[PDB]
DNA sequence: GTTATCCGCTCACAATGCCACACGCGCTGCTCGG
RNA sequence: ACUGCUCUUUAACAAUUUAUCAGAUCUGUGUGGGUGGCGUGUGGC
């Protein structure tokens, strides 16, 4: 069988792709509409958006449901969220870089539930549930097989966004360059946590994420046989969006590398 | 390439194609559906739209470049209805029907038209051609609109035209259709200079005398009375008086070279460079450098080519022009 | 076997639901399906609104036909030719069985 | 200019369906050497079926030299090996053709997204049918930058982080990929619009740079002249970055 | 009273290796099931 | 008997912005592939 709101998540997300790209054939109707500091939030944010929680309302009328753009609209059954980025790395999307990806998971009485996420350029849909793990496109996914730094590859995002701690994250960067094999920088923390899942980067780190990004991969590298935790090993990183995930023991090396360099604000 | 190009499938989805092909007896697979092939269009519609299939508008040619644009083009056989309003139906529905179904692949539903110049001019979905130049033994005709239209003409990709090539056979040419369009047939009557310049005087008397050509003027001026008896407006006095204005306008002419020859842009900025002389400043300007910018704009591969400078000349010389702009980093 | 197999269908169109209740009631009376009226219950007003960029700061309200027609013999060949032969888009198919 | 494109692409299509159709077999360097090897096999066996006679310049065996010495053929048939050594469905072959020590064709082709970014002097760059533009960029604000970090040269590293430091407080965002020859196509199609790299080899991004300069782009070493051709530390994309970039970047000059 | 001291009591924890052979290892009124 | 007198010759368009001269594979059926765990007891050395 099937779990039933990973399945009506995944027809969400199946519809959400492809409107996103089918508009990614015409650059002359989506434009660049920033919100923040270099957080663009473009009108097929918006119009994915509203397909996503119309597909949602059909078969659940009572989920309260989460979005950066509309904030928190309640449901009459509060205790389920649906937490959704239907874009994740706008810009990679302004750009018309081919590299994105909508984001949907779902929280039962605040732990992580179910979660997808879903790149139609390349058309891959990482798919993971509590408690019967994390597929991609039917293959299991059990992350990377490193045990050290040597040879490993480190996806990360930048503070572009909270650059004050710019500093710091680059302190820290170039301890782990003398470590590690090689970095990865794409623009997408969904789409980076999913490639944890798969193994394709042997980890991946990041500071100042909205809640309401790792959420689908959180999850999806828990149930991929990966951990997440704060710079420290503890859990506040659900508030602190600092995250440090990958396989255990690298998980482990990473966190005894980077508890030095660390800037005691994120502590 | 039968599938669509951004169709995502999923193992446990349905969907809808056109079976073009059956192979009964091949040692493979002996189905063979589409969903790309331009007929599937025509059939889809058979199942949309309750006028054909009933052959009242019969689908007469489709055009398609896959997920971005198909035209299409219908007779109707009953004078009853029209495609505009049944074909594209109630609010543009039933179109919008299979391009949902399709993937967003936006549709021309273009009035079939049996004219083959008013044919390939209505297949132009979106677009104006106010100037048709038709021909058969090369099929290529002026096809184009207003100039600031031209893009909102060729639309993107040459879509909105290499589906008419591709819709009517016919092969296009898209230039323009007022400007740059005359010169085409109307290129010896369109020289508004000395044509009017002559004329708003002979506004009260007459136009011009248009059965000699008198383009080259020099000699089918030296002609006897007979060019001056035949024709009037051209009075001896008047003759005399514009071969004056002749003399006027082949110094017209030589002064026009002379203009001809002034964007080279010899500056201080761009001569008294190291190893630059003022043909230095010619040869760059030779490939259309106008400016001290340019030539900090392109490599010893792109400054190639040019008549007298090696790949150390130009090296150093695009280093100076990156001291001056880039190195420094100033004007 | 069971009686209700009854099919409501509404649509915006009206000549392509003339085509899809013609066939449908053509494979009831073929496959031995005791077909009951088509029953075209009054046509309805349905509220629209232009939900695109709109005009600088277009149908509004429609005659939704409705279609209920019901067949209360389901044979093998019912569904089988039910599930094969297909009808246009556009049209509310919301079926019931029972 | 037409024929010696149609031989690169024949080559490039070939070894990219090879590559792929090989990709879709399971695994957990071998395996990459093997099927690099296999790929330059079926790569030049296909070239010599015309012109078996212009010299052939790989990453592996040096300059295999022929009797033809007119035209050089750099060859990647893989750039970026960590990707597919690690699944990331990432990497490109990159083909040049080059004439009396410059290049005259280039094709760049990812087989997995089937990307095919073509570029020659003066007939364009173009991406399956597309005349390319690059980006529009004229500044360091709302930018993105193409990195790449030295993964065998980590000695620039630290004044390398310097400028990795000052670029982030002038730029937007970066990128990683780690076929370098995949960002220079990006910034030709303008998907980023800077490129810059510590100490490359010109065998991959002899082809980029053709790409990028046909796209109405340019190039450059880290000190402004055209040494790169030999020390390849590479900064590219439209004169605009390029200025902005320099500027700022030259001031930590170690190479 | 404090403060530590030591002592009676309690509880955990060990029991040769092999072999060979033999024997045996849910139930029972709830659950289901037609 | 005792709410009920013409309203006036059929669906009523979405398509849209460089630009072009259109730009070899259709094989197999060679083949590996079609009762024990524990406990107890006895005896032996
Ligand atoms: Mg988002
Ligand atoms: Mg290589």
């Amino acid at each position: 069988a099937m779990h039933p709101m990973l399945n009506i998540a995944v027809r969400a997300a199946r519809k959400a792709g492809n409107l996103i790209a089918k508009n990614y054939e015409t650059p002359d109707a989506v434009e660049a509409s920033q919100k923040g500091s270099n957080d663009f939030v473009t009108n097929v944010d918006k119009a994915a958006e509203a397909v996503i929680i119309d597909t949602i309302r059909k078969s659940y009328p009572q989920h309260t449901i989460i979005t950066e753009e509309s904030g928190e609209l309640e449901g009459t059954d509060q205790d389920v969220q649906w937490v959704i980025d239907p874009l994740d790395g706008t810009t990679n999307f302004i750009k018309r870089l081919p590299h994105f990806a909508v984001s949907i998971a779902v929280r039962i009485k605040g732990r992580t539930e179910v979660a997808v996420v879903y790149d139609p350029m390349r058309n891959e849909l990482f798919t993971a549930t509590r408690g019967q793990g994390a597929q991609l496109n039917g293959y299991r996914l059990r992350g990377s097989t490193a045990r050290d730094l040597d040879g490993t590859i480190l996806a990360t995002g930048f503070p572009f966004k909270a650059k004050q701690y710019a500093t710091t994250y680059i302190n820290i960067v170039g301890k782990l360059f003398n470590e590690c094999a090689d970095f990865r920088r794409t623009g997408s923390a969904a789409l980076d946590l999913a490639y944890v899942a798969a193994g394709r980067v042997d980890g991946f780190f990041e500071i100042g994420l909205r809640p309401w990004d790792f959420a689908a991969g959180e999850l999806l590298v828990r149930e991929a046989g990966g951990i997440v935790s704060d710079f420290t090993g503890g859990h506040n990183y659900m508030l602190t969006g600092n995250i440090v995930a990958g396989n255990p023991r690298v998980v482990k090396a990473m966190l005894a590398n980077m508890r030095d360099e660390l800037s005691d604000a994120l502590k | 390439e039968d599938m669509l190009p951004r169709e995502n499938f999923r193992p446990g989805d349905r969907v809808r194609g056109v079976l073009y092909s059956v192979r009964p007896e091949a040692r493979g697979a002996q189905l063979f559906v589409t969903r790309s092939k331009p007929e599937m269009l025509i059939e889809l519609f058979r199942i949309e739209v309750p006028e054909i299939g009933e052959e009242v508008i019969e689908i007469k040619a489709a055009a398609r470049d896959p997920g971005s644009r198909a035209k299409i083009a219908v007779k109707t056989n009953d004078k009853r209805i029209d495609p505009v309003g049944a074909c594209v139906g109630m609010r543009g529905a039933r179109v919008q029907a299979v391009s949902t179904e399709l993937g967003g692949e936006r549709i021309d539903i273009v009035l079939w038209d049996d004219n083959p110049a008013q044919f390939v001019i209505n297949a132009m979905a979106p677009a104006d051609v106010a100037s048709i130049v038709v021909d058969e033994d090369k099929h290529t005709m002026d096809i184009a609109v207003e100039a600031g239209n031209l893009a909102q003409a060729i639309g993107r990709n040459g879509q909105n035209v290499r589906l008419a090539s591709q819709l009517s056979g016919w092969e296009l040419n898209v230039m323009t259709v007022d400007d740059l369009q005359a010169k085409h047939q109307a290129e010896a009557h369109a020289a508004i200079d000395a044509f009017t310049k002559y004329l708003d005087i002979d506004e009260d008397f007459a136009t011009v005398l248009v059965e000699e050509g008198f383009s080259t003027l020099e000699e089918l001026a030296y002609v006897p009375m007979k060019e001056l008896l035949e024709i009037e407006g051209l009075d001896e006095p008047t003759v005399e008086a514009l071969r004056e204005r002749a003399k006027n306008a082949l110094a017209t002419i030589a002064q026009a070279q002379e203009e001809s020859l002034g964007d080279n842009k010899p500056a201080d900025d761009l001569l008294n460079l190291e190893g630059v002389d003022r043909d230095l400043a010619f040869k760059l300007a030779a490939r259309g450098v106008c400016t001290l910018e340019d030539l900090a704009e392109q490599g010893i591969d792109d400054l190639a080519d040019i008549e007298g400078l090696t790949d150390e000349k130009a090296g150093a010389l695009i280093m100076a022009a990156r001291n001056i702009c880039w190195f420094g980093d100033e004007a | 076997q069971n009686q209700r197999i009854r099919i409501r269908l509404k649509a915006f169109d009206h000549r392509l639901i003339d085509q899809a209740t013609a066939e449908i009631v053509e494979t009831a009376k073929r496959t031995g399906a005791q077909v009951r009226g088509p029953i075209p219950l009054p046509t309805r007003k349905e509220r629209f609104t232009v939900l695109i960029s709109p005009h600088v700061n277009d149908q509004y309200e429609i005659r939704t036909h409705l279609r209920l027609v019901d067949i209360v013999e389901p044979t093998e060949k019912t569904v089988d030719a039910l599930m094969r032969l297909d009808l246009a888009a556009g049209v509310d198919v919301q079926i019931s069985l029972g």
